[PDB]
């Protein structure tokens, strides 16, 4: 009844969607074929016999990937025609994504996006996964979330967007390209959970005692993140939370909607058996500034809107007394106009362990979407290096040669501009 | 009779254990179909069950969801055969705008619903409301279908135990909720507050256990209604002898609590339901009026003894412009006596203002920097203006003067 | 009826003990049932135990500690049940101060508890303090109590236990908190002084035993209170009888010394209970009252008998200003009777000024020095003098005068 | 409930701690796993299982030491995380130990405190175990003990040190590293119950009959003395004694704070059996001048406070009248300002043996804690040879070159002056 499509764009969109599959599978007892040997509705559906088709499309305009997940293990699991691809990427080109070889791809993608949203009765909204510093990461999912508005002009968007890092990073165009998806996209979607790369690295090595990991385990935990957030749909609990929740109680205006995620029990095997890790501790554990998955201090900034999702064996009156523990914390400010910050949504539903992974099997977690502004440092950044790579006019010949003026790029830094004059002013106390 | 309306994952829940707590305090059986020792009660069953031609009883209840995990679990549940099928309602796909707007498009079944469910009763009394004021489903769909109902029936009571978010602990768009379903309180309810905060801060010194508590408050409030006596036996006459309200109960034991059996007079917890530690809930102000129920033996020389004992300490203060009752029941035959006199307590006391002083002040607090208002824009009811904001906070400073 | 106060280890344990011998006299089960064999008692019990709806008997004790070490292990033995949960106290966390400054910090619930239990006793006749004067925790929770009492119950009796440092036996700072008991003692405190030294001088010619002894002084004392009889019928009787004290009791007896049954008058008891060596506690010093509990067969010709010889023979010494007392009770129909007659002793004699001697040349050994003075700074109480000390010392010193 | 965390500093730390945790596991039942096949609270914590971690951590600047932890029998019963180790050790340099090497630790060592004080519910104190002659057991102690004192600046800090010895020693900066300790504990620290490695020779040769005894048996001898310090915390007892009660009954002054300690009942197989070990024979034993753990005659001094702490069968009476012995003896002589100077401990449970170990099964033991003007005389030695090397200014320029001035030497010297001057001072007689 209460079904939402997910959405995957670009290389890191569709290998997030490859963990979080096979952990829904997992979660639900879905074989990678499709049988079982409800709650596994508003992700699945079901097509007469045993075989649930998941409810997402896998969208690239580089066949590698999707190739990949067309002959892996899950091969038989998604519907062929949902796995959409293209012939060649975007070349982490913002232009070549939203001009040029996205508008080849994009009737295609909305086709059966549309095919999807009748096959559902109630939808409760889009779940978009991308990367912000890739090509088709960011012009196809701005051209695709304009097209979503246009079309679908009420259903809630969220999307779980990989933040650029403030040191390490893969490619050289990203600031361009990040600086015009917030623009097109910021026109355009309700809330992002942001992530970074950096943080969740740092994160493994710290709590799960891994010198060498790989983009594996990074999108093993934001799948965990993922699953945590969509455990109410998925599952029963005392309190429970559904999209819109997220929507109203992360984002109190309508430009100001960029959380951060976070993960309490992120712990391996050994550590988690000589722990006791409670409601307390997982709380404390989310509010630790070394915890957050994005590299963003948040002691540098105040928080608006914090959404602590638990699930597992956690108990109301734990959750009240390690909230009012936190309230009372001196560390952690939060902005004067916001006395209740805290949403509070409880699953009965412990995490699943993935059979291969390094995360521990724990009895309760906590995921935390913290809307702060701390965020404003790294949008100050990631300004900043537009503002280096445009007047030295670096590269925009690529992005101009492919159906883009620079007047755009002058508009997306203004905008941006105005958004760190928004987190500014959202900043100060009143008076 | 009686009808309940919970709204909500909290209503849900709170209607959940709230007939489990009934059924098993009447011998009902989980199916609906009545134990053999249960055979000959004199207990009136009408108030809350009315039984069916296959001899099983079906709870005067409809539940309502904006969501439908909660219930979809509640019917996989034991109990779940003994709900109707045809009251319960599920919305085929957290804001108080979108929820209100929902309620003025579902009006049609609910008031079909609401409408079979009152014909079958000869004598209906009232209205029973369970919800939370903060989350936007039990906020906004409470808050319509009181204003239908009091233009729709305006000669039945409208009782609610209204659930009030933690403060302490920090919906992040709370303020609104409850603000305008206190609005909605004052300008319609006839008459129960709840908070996370003290309730389980009693409940320490799950949702489940919480659930267990409100819902034996419920059952010890409708006793008497359930069990006929001498004296008190109408709602109304609840009612009339009180008029917000605050409530206590003194046996709150954990099944595990039960080794310190202590010698418990009617004096004693009477006494104790007076403690501010007690009242579930979180300028000399002062009481407006008190009941206690006591269950089990009693003897009304003792009662007449306590009374006096107590006038003489003056552990209580009341308005100095006006002129308590102690009520006494029947415990069910069934249920262990592991207590040998109990007590209940339903009081109205000036000290109830600050919870709105609060939420006022955490409104206020908002309003003055528009914080998280792009989705009430959104909703046809705050699409031009939000005047309705203005007058419900209006509405609240004139019952905050008031008290 | 009666309250119990005790403090610190020693309290915590002394009630142990005392509650042990008071269910073996009155045939009080464990658990708090009561043995079949007593069930016709005619015994009064509610002189140190209220009975619950249960059926058990709970005394109307209340534990405090500073730690909780002691009272985790109280909890684990046999008795545990037995006590009641609710007046229990621990810190959830050696020096006066502090503990005067945490009493100051805690007085709420402390009095909440006293208050709770108070309500439940229609003729309270007086209080019971145990506790040791040197530790810290003892001392001066101590004083703030009794401090907090005397000021909220004027019309109620305080007697104490206090047990004093032992001084052949070199607490380090013990003077200090010593001297401030005594000063709270002489200003608040109605009425058992007691030492480790002579205690187990006599125990001799572990604490289990010590305290043994120390709660059976305190049984055969409050006996006549908790058996009917003629005359004595009451604490304040016993007290203006008399009106610091001392001690003694002749039976003090190992189980493996009951071989000599050594045909006891009442004559050779009372005799037994003037001496020296008897008196627990360690210028021609003189008596100025003394009173003899006798247990077991007594013929009045008898102690009027022993009271002329003993008159006649002047083993005693009076006051020449002024013009003792021999009260008869009833054993206990349950503990055997391994003594044919049995006799206990408290007395007022001059010479107990000696002690206060002691401790105030021990105290004035060192305020000369300013020794170990660096702790009691940090409290409030002493942040910026010590004329609390100053004051305390020349009371002592006028009560050492006036004897 | 009365929870208390352990810090061992340096090797000598380590080593010390690795005996008292093997004592403590033997005591407890606890297997070198942390499985059992309550008492077992204010030094091991459960998590959910049988599992049992000790409430400690152990820190050095060298991973030899913890490596050879690490690895050892007991592997598998410290949380790997609270085994914090460096890369270079302080090489017996202050300066390394306190402002170079110690600083780049200083802020793991505090957030595993943190986790361990979060974890307890009401913390007593702390017990810190290191050297005063090493780099890290002098620069970095004095660094944690300053952080904390920042931090908990309320809870009790006992120090378990081992004092350098008179004659023997190991390293030839001892005198700098202990005078500057000195200074810098002194400012921060409860008291330090102090001890020799020459005294615990001395008293092996004699009682124990060992002529070639190891580290080993020292720390196992220290570490039956600090068994016999917690025992009341540990176990149920006649008279308990809490960290406070040690801090307020054997420290008159707030810098006179340096117990000595000892233990009676050291004694092997053979001569057990021969004796007849009582209450008045190991109290006369702890007041006997040979039978001292720190190499210092108590009759050159005035005791100003002592803390006999009895375990196992005692009776109150028979420490009553042994003590009162003790006093009517005339060798034995107190400060005249402390008429009362016994502070008397009784616990219930004997010592527990270790098997390898070279005690004997004794019935009943006594740990004395005194407090006594005969260390003036070994700080006047140290200060001596620190006055020594420092006229030379030897060894200074290390030092100096680490981050540490000529200025703080001087300063030092000048605080232990100030010391041994209020040692006289509280020594000499009340008129």
């Amino acid at each position: 009844m209460r079904e939402c499509i997910s959405i995957h764009v670009g290389q890191a969109g569709v290998q997030i969607g490859n963990a979080c599959w096979e952990l829904y599978c997992l979660e639900h007892g879905i074989q990678p074929d499709g049988q079982m040997p409800d709650s596994f509705n508003t992700f699945f559906s079901e097509t007469g016999a045993g075989k649930h088709v998941p409810r997402a499309v896998f969208v690239d305009l580089e066949p590698t990937v999707i190739d990949e997940v067309r002959t892996g293990t899950y091969r038989q699991l998604f519907h062929p025609e949902q796995l959409i691809t293209g012939k060649e990427d975007a070349a982490n080109n913002y232009a070549r994504g939203h001009y040029t070889i996205g508008k080849e791809i994009i009737d295609l993608v909305l086709d059966r996006i549309r095919k999807l949203a009748d096959q559902c009765t109630g939808l409760q909204g889009f779940l978009v996964f991308h990367s912000f510093g890739g090509g088709t990461g960011s012009g196809f999912t701005s051209l695709l979330m304009e097209r979503l508005s246009v079309d679908y002009g009420k259903k809630s968007k969220l999307e779980f967007s990989i933040y650029p890092a403030p040191q390490v990073s893969t490619a050289v165009v990203e600031p361009y390209n990040s600086i015009l998806t917030t623009h097109t996209t910021l026109e355009h979607s309700d809330c992002a959970f942001m992530v970074d790369n950096e943080a969740i690295y740092d994160i493994c090595r710290r709590n799960l005692d891994i010198e060498r990991p790989t983009y594996t385990n990074l999108n093993r935990l934001i799948s965990q993140i993922v699953s945590s957030i969509t455990a109410s749909l998925r599952f029963d609990g005392a309190l429970n939370v559904d999209l819109t929740d997220f929507q109203t109680n992360l984002v109190p205006y309508p430009r100001i909607h960029f959380p951060l995620a976070t993960y309490a029990p992120v712990i391996s095997a050994e550590k988690a058996y000589h722990e006791q890790l409670s409601v307390a501790e997982i709380t404390n554990a989310c509010f630790e500034p070394a915890n957050q998955m994005v590299k963003c201090d948040p002691r540098h900034g105040k928080y608006m809107a914090c959404c602590l999702l638990y699930r597992g064996d956690v108990v109301p009156k734990d959750v009240n007394a390690a909230i009012a523990t936190i309230k009372t914390k001196r560390s952690i400010q939060f902005v004067d106009w916001c006395p209740t910050g805290f949403k509070v949504g409880i699953n009965y539903q412990p995490p699943t362990v993935v059979p291969g992974g390094d995360l521990a099997k724990v009895q309760r977690a906590v995921c935390m979407l913290s809307n702060t502004t701390a965020i404003a440092e790294a949008w100050a950044r990631l300004d900043h290096k537009f503002d280096l790579m445009y007047a030295k006019r670096a590269f925009v010949h690529w992005y101009v040669g492919e159906g883009m003026e620079e007047g755009e790029f002058s508009e997306a830094r203004e905008d941006m501009a105005a958004l760190e004059k928004d987190y500014e002013e959202v900043g100060v106390d009143s008076v | 009779e009686i009808i309940t309306l919970q709204l909500g994952q909290c209503g849900n829940q709170i209607g959940f254990e709230f007939w489990k707590q009934l059924c098993a305090e009447h011998g009902i059986s989980p199916e609906g179909i009545v134990e053999e020792f249960a055979t000959e009660g004199t207990d009136r069953k009408d108030v809350f069950f009315y039984q069916a031609d296959d001899e099983h009883y079906i709870p005067r209840a409809v539940l309502l969801d904006l969501e439908p995990r909660v219930i979809h679990s509640i019917l996989n549940s034991p109990y779940a055969k003994l709900y109707n099928p045809e009251n319960i309602y599920l919305s085929e796909h957290n804001n108080w705008a979108s929820g209100f707007s929902q309620g003025e498009k579902i009006h049609e079944d609910i008031f079909d619903i609401i409408d079979r469910e009152a014909d079958g009763s000869d004598s209906l009394e009232g209205f029973v409301l369970c919800h939370s004021i903060a989350g936007g489903t039990g906020s906004g769909l409470g808050s319509y279908l009181l204003e239908r109902l009091n233009d729709r029936y305006p000669k039945k009571l409208v009782q609610t135990y209204s659930v009030f978010p933690n403060q302490d602990e920090m919906v992040v768009v709370q303020p609104y909720n409850s603000l305008l379903t206190l609005k909605r309180l004052t300008q319609n309810a006839d008459c129960v507050v709840l908070d996370n905060t003290a309730l389980n801060r009693i409940a320490t010194d799950s949702f489940s256990q919480i659930n267990q508590l409100v819902s034996t408050i419920m059952s010890a409030s409708t006793t008497t209604l359930r069990y006929p006596g001498y004296m008190n036996n109408d709602l109304i006459g609840l009612i009339a002898s009180l008029i917000f309200l605050m409530t206590g109960y003194t046996p709150l034991t954990t099944d595990q609590s039960v080794a310190s059996v202590r010698k418990t007079t009617v004096l004693d917890v009477m006494r104790r339901l007076l403690q501010p530690k007690n009242v579930m809930v979180s300028t000399n102000h002062c009481y407006i009026a008190i009941l206690n129920i006591i269950q089990g033996e009693v003897d009304p020389t003792q009662v007449h003894k306590s009374l006096q004992r107590i006038r003489e300490r003056k552990l209580a203060n009341f308005i100095p412009w006006g002129p308590i009752q102690v009520a006494l029941s029947r415990k069910s035959p069934y249920l262990p006596s592991a207590h040998r006199v109990s007590g209940l307590m339903m009081a109205n006391h000036t000290s109830i203002s600050s919870l709105f002083e609060r939420t006022c002040r955490q409104y206020d607090k908002l309003r003055k920097r528009e914080a998280f208002l792009e989705q009430f824009r959104k909703e046809d009811m705050f699409k031009d203006n939000f005047d309705e904001m203005d007058t419900s906070r209006e509405i609240v400073q004139q019952l905050i003067d008031e008290y």
